């Protein structure tokens, strides 16, 4: 049984490398330090950063649209620092509760949402900048700013996009932790149970595959840890044992296999799909599908239970009834 | 944190739907006790005699009642709003004809709000019935009542923090939360759904596909009204001590037949009887109620499915005193 | 009139539903399944055009690989079946066959990015060391399945390109030579090393390296599969059944 | 039949039960024993669902489902037809996963690999006796169980939920679907980080280890390693099921009120009260 799976045995200590970018070789700062605790579960060396102008920007807007989100909140308990810590969870700022259609709406009924929300959106605009041109810099390939790219467009789907399309922010997503929360029953149940949007069961089936994927793949790897599988880069360009009886043991299993670098393939489709299934699922709600449980009545997909109460007619339709 | 096991369960819904009641013995225990109490019938008295029209001086509701049943409602009356303070808290010790104290008047008009509630709304309170039991409980004032703002706590019998009273600001957001199970949902579902009959609960719509005309833009209602009607479920759901699944199927919440039950359509009842109650008969006593019983605003304190249920799907547990006192209704 | 209802009975949201199914098992299909046969194919006993990887220090390599020698397997027929195992002919650790059996790597030193060698010992990386908590097994005897002291820790080889331990090097007692093993096969203590995957006995076996202060692809392959041949190949019983 | 270096491996041994009469391949899959007990629960797990599918009113794969008992049947045997029949796929169904489980085992040893994947696979099968066997267990009765529809079992969990109101606000739940999340997030990376350094474009070498690391130095300030990242990737993934599991087994035998009063016990702290 590989203890080294489990946990780092010994640990190695060593100066530190610097890969050279074609720029901003000048903009990392700080003195890097080892933990010997993380040294046991990952790599012992912290630090360091990269600044640069994207990173920066990323920070100012960040911090800008946060400090917003706070001050509104801190509102919210009449600027009470205990009734701050106490009901935070519950805290929120909102999108307008009023219909003003697309028109920009007031500070004290969305106004101070909408504008946190631009500078979430510059924050997040910023930092996929950093993220793709750091991968440039070193030489790399940008799979990972386009997949970051994925996940930005689905929050810029439920966070002004949809509203856009239906003509009113106040379908937007409130911040706050359960006020975020509390959106996601508010916008199932006015679109007629999520549960019954195909795109929906989609993302799901993503996001459960993702599950699988890595706990497959990661639990693969140190299975063949021992003959150095760790080591994908080089085992891609040169097949070692390692694959072989990685490759071996799934065609063994389930009957086909990928090799070391399609299953980071596999990977990174899933991971996308969560993402791109989320968005196209939101696209669709408001403009196209209205009830998506009576969409699904419509094409016969929904399953049908008998009674076990009894049939209950909708007492607004009897003779004589109150509006 | 916890409470322990067994659970007690019970099907609301086709097998396998996971629909029914989840229920802590011990509470639903600690419940029946607390409704226990509920003082049983006055023995029945003697029919014959002339009617307290003639007989008293100053009796505008019960009059076709003899003497003896009178003093009999008279007497149940008093175990049931004010029986530390007896007769004297509505009459004038001296002069029982007198409408000095305001509890007198207000009480001829709680004895037409409790006729009618018997006599046209028995589509929810059915053979069941009410009395002045129901909700005050023994008190003057009934334990649980609504004003037009969320009030800590939620039983006006328990002593409130500095930061559960009106005044403070700082625990706006806490008395809103514990009014809606404990959510953040900023909407208050009383004075919004309950206080009258100016909007409306359902938000779903009925077709597949977005109607034009009503799907764009300000023809749209917001997506606020979601949020305030979940509100209202959650406030239903912990008056009543139950869960969804006792009215609906969450499959299609918009769906009747086989995806509501019976107990949906008599809630429905309950939100039409709430607001006919809160309207005609609670509100306008604001001017004959002193201003240490009112409001911020000047109202007076109004009643919720909680006033009556307490915790319980029936109040009291389906216990009546409806063919007992047949004077509180119903009136042919 | 409604938003998205097309002719007859159709919808839009009906029809990106299927768009959306065709785009997935196009993908599955067409590329995810076959970026999958890159490597073992084609079939022994619907293919992509090669993919040529441009090495970090020279050379390119395409994939997959032909070598210009095909490796003489030292494997038995057991049954007539087209599925039937292998029995071994010879002694299968040796052979390296099974759970011993090494991929024909490059007989290159992996290398550092700056162009060092990978996998060196602890008194060539003189800019290394253990950190202060970890337990130094230089000197610790290393103790196999039987019970039995096999030999002595002399040397760590550590991946300076990551900063981690991936081999230990032990003399074997009484045989005048070293022998590496992998730390997955090595349950680290204070005072000794305890190795179960082979007995004390087949440790003179491993696999021996052409030069002591670097190590190629392949040989440290056959060093790592040595020992989990020994998994199943140690004693007699190891390959049978359980229960 | 083979892939151009399978050969040498088909190597006899490994089984855990059966021997040599057991061990053999049937094309590119191995039987043991373990896959002769998974054959077997499939077949009869699938020749029972479609024999609950034709008495049913539809053949429509989306609507057709076979639901649990009625409350008032406990833990005892069900009509076939009114709820015995999930009865007997649940018992091939778990006689199927954990034949597949071990069949893992089996191919592991010959490989002479670590069972890590078939220890991670039991963390699924965990979470299913979780739903299925343990929660029914404490409630009372086999009809608190998820039916076995592909839509229907959507609606399970639907109503489960509503039946505490607000199953968001359920702390095992919040602490399920961040790992899931961050499972999803993590899978991106370390695919997108592999892939790009692999494959960085026109005519650019192949880069390196310290390329994958300095990367993540220079984006969020620490990197964690090539073999860390694939135990980190196991834990993040095997959390969604081990921590979910506990807000699914409370609700029920634990509690019974709605989620969002549990958090009561922070708000209603006197001293802030
Ligand atoms: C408490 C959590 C529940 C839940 C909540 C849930 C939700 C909210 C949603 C699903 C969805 C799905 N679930 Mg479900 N689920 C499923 C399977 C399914 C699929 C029908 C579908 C796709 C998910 C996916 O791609 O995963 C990842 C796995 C992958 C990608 C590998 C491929 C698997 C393959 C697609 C599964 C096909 C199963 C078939 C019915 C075949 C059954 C075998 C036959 C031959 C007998 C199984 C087999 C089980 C078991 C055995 O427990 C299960 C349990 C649960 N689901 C729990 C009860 N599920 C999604 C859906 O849209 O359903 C209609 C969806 O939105
Ligand atoms: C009543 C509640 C329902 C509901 C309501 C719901 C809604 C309204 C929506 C979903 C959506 C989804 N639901 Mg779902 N749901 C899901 C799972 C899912 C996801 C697969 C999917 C996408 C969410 C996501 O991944 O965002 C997580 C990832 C995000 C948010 C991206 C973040 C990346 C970002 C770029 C980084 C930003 C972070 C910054 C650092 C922060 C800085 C900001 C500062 C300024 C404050 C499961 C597994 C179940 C089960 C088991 O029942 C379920 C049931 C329900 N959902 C109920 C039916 N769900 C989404 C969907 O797919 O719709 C079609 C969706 O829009
Ligand atoms: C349709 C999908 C929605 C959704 C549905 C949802 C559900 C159902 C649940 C959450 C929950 C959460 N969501 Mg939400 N969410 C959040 C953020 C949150 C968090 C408050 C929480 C945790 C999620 C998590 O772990 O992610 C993954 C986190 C990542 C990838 C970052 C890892 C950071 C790591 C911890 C940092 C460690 C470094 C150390 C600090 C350094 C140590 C220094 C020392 C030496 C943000 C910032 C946003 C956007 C879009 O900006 C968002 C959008 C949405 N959420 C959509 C609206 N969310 C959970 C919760 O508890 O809320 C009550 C929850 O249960
Ligand atoms: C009203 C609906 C609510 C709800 C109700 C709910 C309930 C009741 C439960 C969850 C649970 C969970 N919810 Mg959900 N939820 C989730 C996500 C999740 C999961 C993270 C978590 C665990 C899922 C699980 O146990 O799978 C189970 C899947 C299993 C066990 C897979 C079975 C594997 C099997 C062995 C293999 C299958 C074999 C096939 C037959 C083979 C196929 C062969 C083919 C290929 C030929 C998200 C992301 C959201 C959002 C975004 O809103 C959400 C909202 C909601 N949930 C709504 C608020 N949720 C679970 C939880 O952990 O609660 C805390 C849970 O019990
Ligand atoms: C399938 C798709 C998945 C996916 C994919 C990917 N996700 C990526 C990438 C990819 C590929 C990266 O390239 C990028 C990254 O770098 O990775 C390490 C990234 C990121 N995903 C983050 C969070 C995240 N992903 C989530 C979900 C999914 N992601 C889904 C599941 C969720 C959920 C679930 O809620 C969260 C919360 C951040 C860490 C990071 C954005 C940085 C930012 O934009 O912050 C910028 C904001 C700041 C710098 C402000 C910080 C405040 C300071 C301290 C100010 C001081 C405060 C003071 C009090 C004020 C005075
Ligand atoms: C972190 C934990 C994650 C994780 C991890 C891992 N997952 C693994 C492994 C690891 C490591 C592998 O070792 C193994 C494998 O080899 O894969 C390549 C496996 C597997 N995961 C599968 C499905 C899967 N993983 C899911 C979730 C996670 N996985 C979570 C996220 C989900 C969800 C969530 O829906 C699904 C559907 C199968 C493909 C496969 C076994 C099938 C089987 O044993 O074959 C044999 C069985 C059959 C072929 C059919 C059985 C028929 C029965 C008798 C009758 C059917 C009744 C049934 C109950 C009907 C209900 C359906 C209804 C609800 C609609
Ligand atoms: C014909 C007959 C009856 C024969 C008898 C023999 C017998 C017992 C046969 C079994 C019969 C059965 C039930 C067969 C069905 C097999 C099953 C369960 C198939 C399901 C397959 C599915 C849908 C899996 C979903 C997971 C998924 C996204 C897989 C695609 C990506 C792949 C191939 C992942 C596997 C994989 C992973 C996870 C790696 O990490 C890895 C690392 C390095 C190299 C290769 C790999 C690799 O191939
Ligand atoms: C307030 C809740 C009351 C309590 C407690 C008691 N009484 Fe009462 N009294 C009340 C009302 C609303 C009325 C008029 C009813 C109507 O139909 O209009 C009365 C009237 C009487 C009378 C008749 C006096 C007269 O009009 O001449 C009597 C004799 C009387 N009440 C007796 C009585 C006794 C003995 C009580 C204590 C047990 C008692 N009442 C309680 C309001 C309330
Ligand atoms: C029975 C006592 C109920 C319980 C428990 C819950 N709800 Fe309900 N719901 C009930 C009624 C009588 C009505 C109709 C009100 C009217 O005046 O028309 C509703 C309505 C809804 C709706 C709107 C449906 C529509 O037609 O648009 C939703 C979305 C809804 N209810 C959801 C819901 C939730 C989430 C609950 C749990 C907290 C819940 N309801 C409880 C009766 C009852
Ligand atoms: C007091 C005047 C009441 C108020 C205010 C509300 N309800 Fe009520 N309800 C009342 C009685 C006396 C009964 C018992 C009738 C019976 O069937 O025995 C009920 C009953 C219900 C039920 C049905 C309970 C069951 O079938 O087990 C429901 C679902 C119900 N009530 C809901 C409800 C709601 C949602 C209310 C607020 C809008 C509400 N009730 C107010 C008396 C009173
Ligand atoms: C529930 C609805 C009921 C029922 C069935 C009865 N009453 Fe009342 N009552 C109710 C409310 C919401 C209020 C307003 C708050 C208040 O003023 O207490 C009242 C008030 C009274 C009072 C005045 C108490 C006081 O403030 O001094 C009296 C005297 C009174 N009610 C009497 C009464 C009688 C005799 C009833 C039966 C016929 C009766 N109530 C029924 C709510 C409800
Ligand atoms: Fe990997």
């Amino acid at each position: 049984a590989d203890y080294q799976t489990i946990y780092t045995q010994i640990q190695a200590r060593g100066p530190h490398i610097t890969v050279s970018g074609e720029w901003g070789d000048n903009d990392r700062v700080g003195k890097p330090f080892y933990s010997y605790w993380l040294g046991k579960i990952g790599d012992a060396q912290i630090g360091p950063i990269y600044l640069g102008a994207s990173g920066i920007a990323a920070f100012a807007f960040g911090s800008t649209a946060i400090l917003i989100i706070l001050f509104n909140m801190a509102a919210e308990v009449h600027f009470d620092p205990l009734q701050f810590f106490r009901q935070f969870f519950w805290l929120g700022l909102y999108p307008p509760k009023a219909q003003y259609g697309m028109g920009i709406p007031p500070l004290h009924d969305g106004g101070w949402w909408l504008m946190a929300g631009l500078f979430m959106t510059l924050s997040l605009g910023s930092w996929w900048i950093r993220v793709y041109s750091r991968a440039r810099a070193l030489g790399l390939g940008t799979h990972i700013a386009w997949n970051f790219a994925a996940a930005i467009f689905f929050v810029l789907c439920i966070g002004c996009i949809h509203p856009t399309l239906v003509g009113s922010w106040s379908e937007g997503v409130p911040f706050g932790i359960w006020p975020h929360i509390d959106w996601l029953t508010a916008f199932s149940i006015r679109y007629g149970n999520f549960y019954y949007c195909p795109w929906h069961g989609f993302s799901i089936g993503f996001a459960y595959g993702c599950g699988l994927l890595f706990a497959a793949h990661g639990a693969t790897i140190l299975a063949v840890a021992r003959f150095g599988g760790d080591r994908e880069i080089e085992q891609i360009t040169d097949r070692g044992t390692a694959v072989e009886r990685a490759a071996l043991f799934w065609r063994w299993t389930i009957g086909f296999n990928a090799t070391i670098e399609s299953v980071h393939r596999w990977g990174w489709f899933f991971s996308l799909m969560v993402m791109v299934s989320a968005s196209v699922g939101i696209l669709l709600t408001g403009t196209f599908v209205d009830n998506w449980y009576l969409w699904c009545v419509k094409h016969g997909a929904a399953p049908d239970y008998p009674a076990y109460l009894p049939a209950t007619p909708d007492p607004a339709s009897l003779p004589g009834a109150p509006k | 944190c916890f409470e322990p096991p067994p659970a007690t369960t019970t099907q609301t819904g086709f097998r396998g739907l996971s629909m029914g009641e989840v229920l802590h013995p011990a509470t639903v225990k600690a419940k029946k006790e607390r409704d226990a109490q509920y003082p049983p019938a006055l023995a029945a008295v003697k029919a014959e005699g002339p009617p307290v029209s003639q007989v008293y001086k100053n009796v505008k509701v019960l009059g076709n009642l003899t003497e003896a049943e009178f003093l009999r409602t008279m007497t149940a009356i008093t175990e049931w709003v004010s029986p530390q303070e007896g007769c004297t808290y509505c009459h004038d010790e001296n002069n029982l004809a007198s409408e000095a104290k305001y509890p007198y008047v207000v009480a001829r008009r709680m004895l037409e709000m409790t006729r009618a509630i018997n006599t046209n709304w028995t589509q929810h309170v059915a053979q069941t019935g009410v009395t002045c039991y129901t909700c005050h409980r023994g008190t003057p004032l009934p334990p649980y009542v609504r004003y037009l703002e969320p009030t800590l706590p939620l039983n006006n019998r328990e002593t409130p923090t500095h930061v559960e009273r009106v005044e403070t600001r700082s625990g706006y957001v806490v008395r809103l939360a514990k009014y809606t199970a404990y959510s953040a949902l900023n909407y208050d579902p009383f004075t919004m759904f309950l206080a009258n009959d100016k909007r409306q609960v359902r938000v779903v719509p009925q077709t597949a596909l977005p109607l034009v005309g009503v799907s764009r833009g300000k023809e749209r209602r917001p997506l606020s009204d979601a949020y305030a009607t979940f509100a209202l479920m959650m406030s239903i759901s912990d008056s009543l001590g139950t869960n969804c699944t006792f009215c609906h199927n969450a499959q299609t919440f918009e769906s009747w037949g086989k995806k509501s039950t019976p107990q949906r359509a008599i809630a429905w009842w309950g939100i039409r009887m709430v607001r006919d109650l809160n309207m005609n008969y609670l509100a306008p006593l604001n001017a004959s109620l002193p201003a240490s019983r009112l409001g911020r605003q000047g109202e007076a304190p109004q009643a919720d499915c909680r006033t009556c249920h307490q915790g319980v799907t029936k109040p009291l547990f389906g216990a009546s005193r409806l063919k007992d006192y047949p004077e509180l209704g119903p009136i042919k | 009139m409604y938003h998205g209802a097309l002719a007859q009975h159709l919808d839009i949201a009906q029809l990106v539903w299927y768009a959306q199914w065709l785009v997935i098992w196009t993908v599955v299909l067409l590329y995810l399944r076959r970026e999958d046969r890159r490597e073992g194919y084609p079939l022994v006993e619907e293919l992509p055009y090669p993919k040529t990887f441009v090495l970090p220090h020279g050379g390119t390599v395409t994939v997959p690989r032909r070598r210009p020698e095909t490796r003489e397997l030292k494997l038995a027929q057991t049954d007539g079946f087209e599925g039937a195992p292998l029995q071994p002919t010879g002694n299968p650790l040796v052979d390296a066959v099974g759970p011993a059996s090494y991929a024909e790597r490059a007989e290159v030193v992996d290398a550092t990015v700056d162009g060092k060698a990978k996998i060196v010992p602890l008194r060539v990386a003189t800019d290394f060391s253990i950190a202060e908590g970890d337990v130094d097994p230089r000197g610790l005897p290393v103790v196999a399945a039987d019970g039995v002291e096999a030999g002595t820790v002399t040397d760590l080889w550590v991946d300076r390109s990551e900063h981690y331990f991936r081999y230990l090097e032990l003399s074997v007692a009484g045989s005048a030579r070293t022998a590496l093993i992998p730390l997955g096969f090595c349950d680290v203590k204070k005072d000794k090393i305890v190795v179960t995957s082979i007995l004390s006995e087949q440790f003179a076996n491993v696999p021996r390296l052409q030069s002591r202060d670097q190590i190629t692809l392949r040989e440290e392959d056959k060093v790592s599969a040595y020992y989990a041949g020994g998994l199943l190949y140690a004693t007699p019983e190891r390959a049978e059944s359980l229960l | 039949a083979l892939l151009s270096f399978e050969r040498k491996y088909r190597v006899r041994g490994g089984t855990l039960i059966g021997g040599d009469l057991f061990d053999f391949w049937v094309g590119p899959y191995f039987v043991g024993f373990f896959g002769v007990s998974a054959i077997f629960f499939i077949f009869l797990g699938v020749s029972l669902i479609g024999y609950a599918a034709s008495q049913g009113p539809t053949w429509d794969p989306f609507a057709i489902s076979i639901n649990p008992p009625d409350l008032k049947y406990g833990l005892g045997a069900a009509p076939l037809l009114e709820g015995g029949f999930w009865q007997a796929i649940t018992v091939c169904a778990l006689g199927a996963f954990i034949s597949w489980m071990l069949r893992e085992v089996e191919i592991s040893r010959k490989l002479g690999i670590g069972w890590h994947v078939p220890l991670a696979f039991c963390v699924p099968i965990f979470m299913f006796c979780v739903l299925q066997v343990f929660r029914p267990l404490l409630l009372g009765s086999w009809g608190h169980a998820f039916p076995y529809g592909i839509l229907s079992h959507l609606d399970w969990v639907n109503n489960f939920g509503y039946q505490y109101l607000n199953w968001h606000y359920n702390p095992g739940h919040m602490s399920s679907v961040s790992f899931l999340f961050v499972n999803a997030m993590a899978l991106g990376l370390h695919g997108g980080l592999i892939l790009s350094v692999a494959n960085p474009g026109d005519g650019d070498k192949v880069k390196t280890a310290e390329h994958e690391n300095q990367y993540f130095r220079d984006v969020v300030g620490y990197s964690i390693g090539a073999l860390s990242i694939h135990r980190l990737g196991l834990f993040l993934a095997s959390n969604i099921f081990l921590t979910g599991a506990f807000g699914t087994i409370a609700s029920g035998p634990f509690w019974t009120r709605g989620w969002p009063e549990w958090w009561g016990w922070w708000l209603d702290i006197p001293f802030w009260s």
